[PDB]
């Protein structure tokens, strides 16, 4: 499914 | 202190191989802050899921050889556990303005 994006 | 905190029995976040839409029921209508730790749908991957603001989110966590997290520089955590107990008092806002929230209340607890 849809993931909360985390970015670095 | 935080050593009264239920987060330290894993069996009370920790819902094993729960899928997403067991976590969403899991969820609907607790409070904000309430979580849980499953595995995805991607095979081998763990996955949180938390109600902010009303709302479930799904978070994927990474493993790396120096841990699990949410993103790089983060990947740390040399369990679940610790994971959860960092992020008890550590928002994830500082990855995603969206997530304004700690893991403050396991679901089982």
């Amino acid at each position: 499914g849809v993931y909360v994006k985390m970015p670095p | 202190g935080s050593e009264d905190l239920p987060h330290h029995d894993e069996k009370t976040w920790n819902v094993g191989s729960s899928n997403r839409n067991k976590a969403e029921n899991l969820l609907r209508g607790k409070r904000d802050g309430t979580f849980l730790v499953r595995e995805s749908s991607k095979q081998g991957s763990y996955a949180v899921s938390v109600v902010v603001d009303g709302e479930v989110k799904h978070l994927v966590i990474n493993k790396t050889a120096t841990g699990y997290g949410f993103a790089e520089p983060y990947n740390l955590y040399s369990s679940l556990k610790e994971l959860v107990l960092h992020y008890q008092h550590t928002s994830l806002v500082q990855h995603n303005d969206s997530l304004n929230v700690t893991l403050a209340y396991p679901v089982y607890a």
